[PDB]
């Protein structure tokens, strides 16, 4: 009987997130509770899976990180945390995780990836970049006159 | 190149919202059916005019 | 013992009607390919919660236009008369056993129209005065049809005893010789609870929110309990009058569980109904219960005044 | 995909369609996310003789507009009358 | 060539005639209706768990901007005001003078993010693809003066994202 | 310790109502086609809680999706007014933030935050269904910080 | 319209005003693969039409 | 090398279905009402 | 008494919960938030002026009908008479001019709106 | 102030009336309870009111006006009232009924404790009773709203603005010449 068979690959489910509390964290944290294949994981802790099985859209995800540059994320996650060269990978504009295709290194590139800082003090602030067009006559500083 | 592909134009017959409704649900049909041959008939070549 | 008896009847009312809204949502987002809430809570079990809390904190407003006395009372006697639809309801034993309960139902849910035609009238804005007067246009178009529809079937019954319906489905379901005015009254019933597709005095592709326009907030969630309140009563009224279920004096809670279960899924038609078909013009819902079950419900009147008498079953007075 | 035989088997019958054959979720069937690079054609004007710009030049051949009257016999149409459409083969009634 | 859409007329005969009494007295087409909704029900959704799981996109996703630099780490904008020209929106200001060491380069290069309309037609008038659209597109603010971006935010974005822009412009190149 | 009660009390508050966001059934342009495509199945709005009513009586979020013209911003502040509170404004795109394409115009007002207070501006001409998710989750964080009632404990 | 939105991307980079046809013919050829995911969904849409 | 692009594979593709398919079910109008029928009266029994 | 006491606790506590969702919030009144809505756009004419019903003759006939029910809902107790040649005539009587005044009211076009 | 900056400009304002005022909207709120109570029936104390948009006008020329650093001025309204009439005019213009009654000082101070008790925004306190029955003060050798160029906006032409929205459905259109001034103090 298939409904037994199913039972037993969601009583899996479990024991692929090693526990019930493992288990109960990925189910309040993400909301889902399937097991996939670890691709990768990036050096702030976010954990890449697959499961090609599922459908396109469903078969690439990332559990994020629990701490991201000193900011508490067991709660609050958000899209911005991936960072560039994981993000190719999870939005499926490529195949090849960098893991298998590291990205080409640069000495300017950001070693730390930032995450939305609006609504912070790191946010952006506009400002402009120019230098003052006119420059003013300053008056002598003794009386002659 | 619409002259070099085949579908039929829905009519109606009566008018009303029902008829304007069906034509629109056959013209996607038929929009599939003119997808169809654009698919098996695109050419080969450059995709903006050779006139810089 | 009574006063919690009281309790124990109106707040799992009102726990059944918050986690109702929650499976109208999954159930309406499945059929539409999606999921419905699953975030607020796991699979989106507190989502309901949530909801409750946000509308009782949130600002309610009284129209400057408005009849004040007319807008506080209308949401009060919605889900006031509401939870009064239950008390007579055999699970398998009422809470008040009524002679004439059937009749106390359709006095309770006449009376219940006047919470929509005042929230209308006193909120004094157009779109509201039009939710309302749809409700005249509705009340008028089921009400005839939806008494003598339930005449029919208490001739097999022999009383309005909500009770009696138990004895009389002993062996087998009303739905058997009956099922003719089950379908009858089963759209009745999605348009006295102002059910899609008879979702008319609030109509919101046509009328924004129709009656309740003007509501938010705490008096807002007065109208959507009530609302969500019927639904259940009056699929619940339907499992008595047609799929009664047998009652076991010494293990009433067998019934209760068996009585519970037709009730959901006669509840979940409702939604499934709601996710499936368009909208009725006001003025076709009048034509199709007169023109059609009108006539065939005189019909079938006549029928089963006559039918226990030629076939001398006519049912016990007591 | 990953539905037991039972439900396709419920979800068929509900529809009256063997939904299993055209899923509108999708699989493995669509093109891989990488692929191999391109090498694009080139137009006709990519030549190194014969190809004087003069001869191909679209802008250059248009002219003012053709003054037929200004104030500075049989009767005609605009043109020939539309032939009537025919009804077609594939399916002339929905 | 056309087709009639609705020009039928139903047969007269009594088996046909009892089909549509039952039809319309037994609800036969609005059951029918009613398997359709069923069979949704039972069939997968179409729900991706966001932000866990994300929409696809391609190499060509016209994002949040950027100012890309040499493998050196010389900047590639030069200053000639190309994209400024074509800007539809007139959304880039531009500014420049010779640079210390002669080089032409810019003082100024703001992107008025909420007049830009993400056409991207900067980057394919730009002659040394300084400016780009990368495939970033979660930058929403809480401010309207956080959208108005100067010089500094420009190359911290393409510092930021050089390593997906690059393999992006690599894979696409090419169609260009 | 009432420090602690108003603590619990605020997150208790915050989670009901970023939890229950309902957008007033409202769009302007093509901005509104990318905020039907957040309800549809693929992003599922209505999975976060998220439910479009069209009465501003029974609305949370104001999402100004797309352009607002001259002729359109009295009834665009109305609605806005006419939404009990609390209250939030999500700008949908480039026309909405500031103009946009139309920034130029003179029947165009130049960005809706010179009509109503604006709490989170989602870029793009248009932004993607899932740039406006993320503007939607961005908002709720913004309510999840909230510190309504310590603030009132200290006053 | 959410799969037809992704064609629209993968020849112009957006879902929406894609900016693709030109005076002059498009901007960018169809990137390898596109045709056969056209054709795949081309396939199965006359059946949500007759959902529909 | 060799020009490159998108093409049609060489033998074009697949057929296409677009006609409208609404399939013809259920039993006949004399059939349903015959069973209608004849639960009324096991019911009246 | 045990009837009395259920629809005083129902009313009651609805009138509670109103109580609170006027007392709880925290309130800003001001004259543009309170203006009756029309989709943004200030109301022409009051919301009292006469507002036409066009199925007048059928709210009427209502009436009528709804009392015969009245007279009907007495069937399942008149069945228990000895006397059912009398009652079964009456019975039908009473239905069959009901129908009759249904039939009268549909042919005379009664129960189309006015135009 | 005065000690710490010696150049500041110090405002003086009487009660200010102007949409979102606790003066006004005060009075008009009286009407929950029934009969408005008056110490002495408000026939002992007089009021200067000014309108919100003048006070901000006298601040605004303040900051460009070199003569007004080290200056002290005082924002009065156009006309003095009996705060009885006052009372009177708000109850007119917002059409509610008026039953003045008179309160003793002493049950008006322990009537204002009972709203103290709230740990919210108070209704009313002891100290707001004081205020409203203080006397407005008259202060000729201060320069006032005409030194700074504006001029005194008279109760009469904004009363309507602040009050309509206290009024019922009933009264809500009623114009602003409909109601007959309060009786100023010559
Ligand atoms: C109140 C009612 C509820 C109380 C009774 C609860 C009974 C237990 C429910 C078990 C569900 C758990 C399913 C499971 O094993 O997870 C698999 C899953 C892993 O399997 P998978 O890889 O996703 O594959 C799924 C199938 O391939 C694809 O999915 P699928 O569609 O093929 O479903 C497989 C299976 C799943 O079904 C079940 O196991 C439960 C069936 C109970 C039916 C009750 C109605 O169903 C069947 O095999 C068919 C037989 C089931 C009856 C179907 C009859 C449909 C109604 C008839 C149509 C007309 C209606 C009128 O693991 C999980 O996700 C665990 C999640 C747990 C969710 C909570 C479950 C508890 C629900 C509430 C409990 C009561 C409180
Ligand atoms: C549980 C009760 C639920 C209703 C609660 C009503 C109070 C709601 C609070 C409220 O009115 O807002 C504040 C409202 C004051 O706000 P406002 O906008 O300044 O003035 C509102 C209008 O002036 C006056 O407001 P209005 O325009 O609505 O007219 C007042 C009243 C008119 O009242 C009268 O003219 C005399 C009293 C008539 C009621 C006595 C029975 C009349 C004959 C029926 C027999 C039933 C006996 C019970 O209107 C009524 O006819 C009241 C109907 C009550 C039906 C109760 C069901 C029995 O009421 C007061 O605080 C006074
Ligand atoms: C009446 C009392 C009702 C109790 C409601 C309990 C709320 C539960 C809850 O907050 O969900 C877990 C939430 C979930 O966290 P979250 O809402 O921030 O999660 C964000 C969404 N995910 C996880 C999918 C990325 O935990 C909390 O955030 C703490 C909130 C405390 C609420 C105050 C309790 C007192
Ligand atoms: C189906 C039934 C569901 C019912 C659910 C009932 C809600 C359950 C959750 C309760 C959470 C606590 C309520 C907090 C919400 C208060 C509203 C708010 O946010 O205001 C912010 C305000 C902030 O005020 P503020 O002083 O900081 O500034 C506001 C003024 N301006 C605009 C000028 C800045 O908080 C308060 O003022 C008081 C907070 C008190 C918290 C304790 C609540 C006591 C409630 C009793 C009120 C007395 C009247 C009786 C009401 C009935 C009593 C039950
Ligand atoms: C415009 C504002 C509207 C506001 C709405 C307010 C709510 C209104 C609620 C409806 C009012 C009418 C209620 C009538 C109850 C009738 C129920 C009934 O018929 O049964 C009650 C019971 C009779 O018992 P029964 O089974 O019929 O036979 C005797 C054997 N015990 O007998 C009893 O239980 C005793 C009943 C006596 C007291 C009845 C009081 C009703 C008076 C109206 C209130
Ligand atoms: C095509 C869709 C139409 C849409 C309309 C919606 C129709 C849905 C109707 C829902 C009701 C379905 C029937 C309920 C079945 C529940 C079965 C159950 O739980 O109880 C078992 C019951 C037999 O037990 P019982 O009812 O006590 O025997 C009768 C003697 N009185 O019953 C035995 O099976
Ligand atoms: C021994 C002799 C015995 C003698 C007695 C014999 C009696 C049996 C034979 C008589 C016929 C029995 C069936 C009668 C059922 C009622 C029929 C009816 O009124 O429906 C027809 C009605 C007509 O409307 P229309 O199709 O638009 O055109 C009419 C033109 N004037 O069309 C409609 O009403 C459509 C309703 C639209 C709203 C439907 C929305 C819900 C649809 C799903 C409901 C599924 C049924 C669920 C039932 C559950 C019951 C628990
Ligand atoms: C012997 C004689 C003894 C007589 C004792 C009675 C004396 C009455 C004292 C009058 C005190 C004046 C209180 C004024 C007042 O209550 O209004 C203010 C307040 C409304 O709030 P508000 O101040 O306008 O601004 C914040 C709005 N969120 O409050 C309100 O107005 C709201 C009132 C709601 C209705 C409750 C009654
Ligand atoms: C517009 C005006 C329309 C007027 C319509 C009037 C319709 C009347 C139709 C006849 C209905 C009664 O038909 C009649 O019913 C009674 C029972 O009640 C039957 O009476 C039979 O059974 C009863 C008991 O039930 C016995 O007491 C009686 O001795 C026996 O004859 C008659 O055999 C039958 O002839
Ligand atoms: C004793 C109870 C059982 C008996 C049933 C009692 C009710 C009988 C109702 C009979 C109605 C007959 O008279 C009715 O008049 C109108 C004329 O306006 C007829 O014709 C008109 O109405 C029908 C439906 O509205 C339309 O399809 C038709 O185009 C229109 O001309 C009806 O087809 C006819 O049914
Ligand atoms: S994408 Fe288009 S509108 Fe935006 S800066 Fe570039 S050229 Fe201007
Ligand atoms: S970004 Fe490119 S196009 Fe724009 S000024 Fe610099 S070099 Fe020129
Ligand atoms: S921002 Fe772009 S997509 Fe949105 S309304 Fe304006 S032009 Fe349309």
């Amino acid at each position: 009987m298939e409904l037994l068979q199913v039972l037993k690959r969601g009583l899996q489910q479990v024991s692929g997130h090693g526990g019930l509390r493992g288990y109960l964290r990925v189910l309040f944290r993400a909301n889902d509770v399937r097991v996939g294949t670890l691709v990768g994981e990036d050096k702030y802790g976010n954990k890449y899976y697959e499961d090609n099985k599922q459908f396109f859209g469903r078969h690439r995800w990332v559990i994020y990180t629990t701490e991201m540059n000193g900011k508490n994320t067991f709660w609050d996650v958000d899209g911005s945390m991936v960072p560039p060269e994981w993000h190719r990978w999870l939005h499926c504009m490529t195949d090849d995780p960098p893991t298998v295709k590291p990205p080409t290194a640069r000495k300017f590139i950001w070693t730390n990836h930032k995450f939305n800082l609006s609504g912070t003090p790191q946010q952006y602030v506009p400002y402009s970049t120019t230098r003052k067009k006119i420059q003013e006559w300053v008056p002598p500083s003794t009386p002659y006159k | 190149v619409y002259d070099q592909v085949e579908f039929d134009v829905p009519i109606g017959s009566r008018g009303d919202c029902y008829d304007r409704y069906l034509c629109r649900v056959e013209e996607m049909r038929q929009s599939i059916r003119i997808i169809s041959q654009c698919l098996n008939k695109m050419p080969p070549g450059e995709i903006k005019v050779d006139d810089a | 013992m009574f006063m919690i008896n009281i309790l124990m009847l109106i707040i799992p009312i009102l726990l059944a009607v918050a986690f109702l809204t929650l499976v109208e949502r999954k159930v309406l987002g499945y059929m539409q390919l999606r999921k419905g809430p699953n975030v607020v809570g796991p699979y989106g079990l507190l989502q309901p919660i949530a909801d409750a809390i946000k509308l009782f904190i949130k600002e309610p407003l009284r129209p400057a236009t408005s009849s004040a006395s007319m807008f506080i009372l209308a949401p009060i006697m919605a889900l006031g008369l509401a939870l009064t639809m239950w008390i007579p309801l055999p699970m398998p034993y009422p809470l008040i056993n009524m002679n004439l309960g059937v009749l106390f139902m359709l006095a309770m849910s006449s009376l219940a129209v006047y919470s929509i035609l005042w929230s209308g009238w006193a909120s004094n804005s157009k779109y509201a005065l039009i939710g309302a007067l749809r409700a005249v246009a509705q009340t008028i178009s089921y009400e005839v049809t939806l008494a003598i529809i339930l005449l029919s079937v208490l001739l097999m019954s022999g009383s309005f005893t909500l009770s009696t319906l138990i004895t009389t489905q002993e062996q087998m379901w009303l739905i058997l010789p009956a099922w003719p005015l089950a379908m009858m009254w089963f759209i009745s019933t999605l348009a006295e609870t102002n059910r899609a597709p008879f979702d008319l005095t609030e109509g919101e592709s046509e009328l924004v929110s129709g009656f309740n326009v003007e509501y938010a907030a705490g008096p807002f969630a007065l109208f959507f309990m009530a609302e969500y309140a019927n639904i259940i009563m009056m699929n619940i009224f339907t499992a008595i009058l047609f799929l009664g279920t047998s009652h076991n004096p010494h293990m009433p809670e067998l019934y209760t569980i068996n009585f519970t279960i037709k009730s959901l899924l006669l509840t979940m038609s409702f939604l499934w109904i709601r996710a499936s078909y368009p909208r009725f013009r006001y003025d076709q819902l009048m034509h199709l219960l007169w023109k059609n079950f009108l006539p065939l419900t005189l019909a079938l009147c006549m029928w089963h005044v006559s039918l226990p008498i030629l076939t001398s079953g006519i049912p016990p007075q007591t | 995909a990953s539905a037991t035989r039972f439900i396709q088997w419920l979800r068929n019958w509900a529809s009256g369609r063997d939904l299993q054959a055209k899923l509108q979720l999708r699989y493995q069937e669509i093109s891989k996310r990488t692929q191999p690079p391109p090498k694009l054609p080139v137009g006709p004007s990519h030549k190194l003789s014969n190809n004087y710009y003069c001869t191909r030049d679209g802008r250059r051949e248009a002219m003012p507009p053709s003054i037929v009257m200004s104030s500075q016999k049989k009767a005609v149409s605009p043109a020939p009358p539309i032939k009537r459409w025919e009804l077609s083969q594939d399916e002339p009634y929905l | 060539t056309y087709k009639y859409v609705n020009l039928r007329e139903p047969s007269m005969d009594m088996k046909s005639v009892t089909d549509r009494a039952a039809q319309t007295l037994l609800w036969t087409e609005l059951i029918r209706g009613l398997g359709m909704t069923l069979s949704y029900l039972f069939r997968e959704p179409a729900t991706i768990n966001y932000p866990f799981e994300k929409g696809p996109l391609s190499p060509r996703f016209r994002g949040e901007h950027a100012l890309r630099r040499y493998p050196s780490g010389e900047e590639r904008c030069i200053a000639c005001k190309l994209c400024e020209a074509v800007c539809p929106a007139q959304a880039i200001t531009i500014e420049a003078e010779p640079r210390a060491d002669g080089s032409r380069r810019t003082t100024r290069y703001d992107i008025d993010m909420t007049k830009c309309i993400y056409c991207g037609f900067c980057q394919e008038a730009c002659p040394v693809d300084a400016i780009v659209e990368g495939p970033n597109f979660e930058f929403s603010t809480e401010t309207h003066e956080e959208l108005l971006y100067n010089k500094e935010k420009l190359l911290n974005n393409g510092d930021k994202w050089e390593a997906e822009i690059a393999a992006n412009i690599q894979a696409d190149y090419l169609y260009r | 310790r009432g420090e602690y009660v108003v603590a619990k009390l605020d997150d208790l508050i915050n989670w009901a109502r970023r939890s229950s966001l309902w957008p007033m059934t409202f769009g302007l342009a093509c901005c509104a086609v990318e905020m039907m495509h957040m309800a549809a199945p693929r992003y599922d709005m209505d999975r976060f809680g998220v439910v479009f009513r069209a009465s501003p009586r029974q609305s949370d979020v104001m999402i100004v999706a797309g352009t607002l013209t001259n002729k359109m911003a009295p009834a665009l502040r109305k609605v806005y007014d006419q939404m009990p509170e609390p209250r939030y404004v999500v700008s949908m795109g480039s026309c909405a933030n500031g103009g946009g394409y139309y920034h130029y115009s003179y029947s165009v007002v130049r960005g809706c935050d010179r009509i109503v207070p604006v709490d989170i501006y989602v870029p793009g001409c248009p932004p993607t269904a899932e740039a406006l998710l993320y503007g939607i989750l961005q908002l709720q964080k913004k309510i999840k910080r909230e510190k309504r009632l310590r603030i009132w404990y200290r006053r | 319209r959410e799969k037809m939105f992704e064609f629209y991307e993968r020849v112009s980079g957006a879902r929406m005003h894609a900016a693709y046809v030109r005076p002059g013919g498009v901007h960018q050829d169809l990137p390898l693969g596109l045709m056969d995911d056209i054709y795949e969904f081309s396939k199965n849409f006359s059946l949500r039409i007759d959902e529909l | 090398s060799k020009v490159k692009q998108d093409m049609p594979p060489v033998g074009g593709y697949g057929p296409i279905d677009y006609k409208r398919n609404l399939p013809r079910r259920g039993l006949s109008g004399y059939s349903m009402f015959a069973v209608g029928i004849g639960a009324l009266l096991f019911g009246y029994w | 008494m045990n009837l009395m006491l259920a629809l005083l606790t129902n009313f009651t506590l609805a009138t509670l919960l109103v109580i609170i969702a006027f007392w709880l919030p925290q309130l800003n009144v001001y004259s543009e938030k309170t203006s009756p809505y029309e989709c943004g756009f200030d109301p022409m004419g009051s919301a009292r002026l006469p507002f036409s019903m066009k199925f007048f003759l059928v709210a009427i006939t209502f009436l009528l009908f709804d009392l015969e029910i009245a007279l009907l809902l007495p069937l399942p107790w008149a069945s228990q008479t000895a006397n059912l040649n009398t009652m079964l005539t009456m019975a039908l009587f009473l239905i069959i001019l009901l129908a009759v005044s249904l039939a009268y009211e549909w042919t005379q076009k009664g129960l189309e709106w006015t135009e | 102030v005065r000690e710490t900056f010696p150049e500041a400009t110090i405002i003086k304002p009487a009660e200010i009336f102007g949409r979102e005022d606790r003066f006004l909207n005060y009075f008009a709120n009286i009407r929950w309870f029934g009969g408005v109570p008056l110490i002495s029936l408000g026939k002992k104390t007089v009021k200067q009111p000014v309108y919100i948009v003048d006070v901000t006008k006298g601040i605004i020329n303040a900051i460009k006006d070199p003569d007004a650093r080290g200056k002290t001025f005082a924002f009065v309204g156009p006309s003095r009232y009996l705060l009885f009439d006052l009372v009177q005019y708000v109850f007119a213009v917002a059409h509610r009924p008026f039953l003045p009654y008179p309160l003793p000082h002493f049950a008006y101070r322990w009537i204002g404790r009972l709203f103290e008790i709230s740990p919210f925004e108070p209704w009313t306190t002891r100290d707001k009773v004081e205020r409203i029955h203080t006397t407005d003060k008259i202060l000729p050798h201060l320069p006032g709203l005409e030194d700074l160029g504006v001029e005194a906006t008279p109760l009469e032409l904004k009363a309507i603005e602040v009050l309509r929205r206290h009024r019922t459905y009933r009264w809500l259109s009623s114009e602003i010449e409909d109601v007959q001034p309060a009786k100023t103090i010559p």
